[PDB]
């Protein structure tokens, strides 16, 4: 559900649209990680290794 | 992008500039 | 709405695609 179950009934959402989300969050347009989601699901499953 | 969906995006300049 | 005023908006477009 993203961030939506801390402020009130969770919502759900695909997960890459939630990082998707969380791109913008930081100043990057999400193109970047449809983009790259293999790669970033790489890097953070080896980071988590 | 992996889920990408086929579907129109309108233009509301097209049918103006035509006029 | 409550407050709405009456007024034009302008369009940069309407006089260029005349053109
Ligand atoms: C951006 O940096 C990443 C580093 O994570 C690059 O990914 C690596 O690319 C090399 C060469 O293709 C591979 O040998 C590594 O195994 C990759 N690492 C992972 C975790 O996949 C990525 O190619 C770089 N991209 C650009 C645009 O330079
Ligand atoms: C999300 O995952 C589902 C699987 O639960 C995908 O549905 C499958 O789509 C493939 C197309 O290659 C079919 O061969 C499967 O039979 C489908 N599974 C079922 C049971 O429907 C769905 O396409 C995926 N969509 C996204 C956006 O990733
Ligand atoms: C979106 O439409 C394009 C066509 O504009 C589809 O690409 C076609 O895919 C079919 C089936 O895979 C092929 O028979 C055609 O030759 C393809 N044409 C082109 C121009 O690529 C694409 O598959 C469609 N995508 C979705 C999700 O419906
Ligand atoms: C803001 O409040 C004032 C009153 O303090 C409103 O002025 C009144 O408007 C009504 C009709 O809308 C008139 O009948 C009264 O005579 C007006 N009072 C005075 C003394 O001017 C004003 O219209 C309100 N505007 C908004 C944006 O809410
Ligand atoms: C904004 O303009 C519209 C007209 O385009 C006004 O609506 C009119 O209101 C007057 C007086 O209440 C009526 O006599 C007209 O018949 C109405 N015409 C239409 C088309 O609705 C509206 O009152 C104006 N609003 C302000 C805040 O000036």
């Amino acid at each position: 559900s993203g961030w939506t179950f801390g402020a009130g009934a969770a919502l759900q959402i695909p997960f890459a649209m939630q990082m998707a989300y969380r791109f913008n969050g930081i100043g990057v347009t999400q193109n970047v990680l449809y983009e790259n989601q293999k790669l970033i699901a790489n890097q953070f499953n080896s980071a988590i290794g | 992008v992996i889920g990408i969906v086929n579907n129109t995006v309108y233009d509301p300049l097209q049918p103006e500039l035509d006029s």
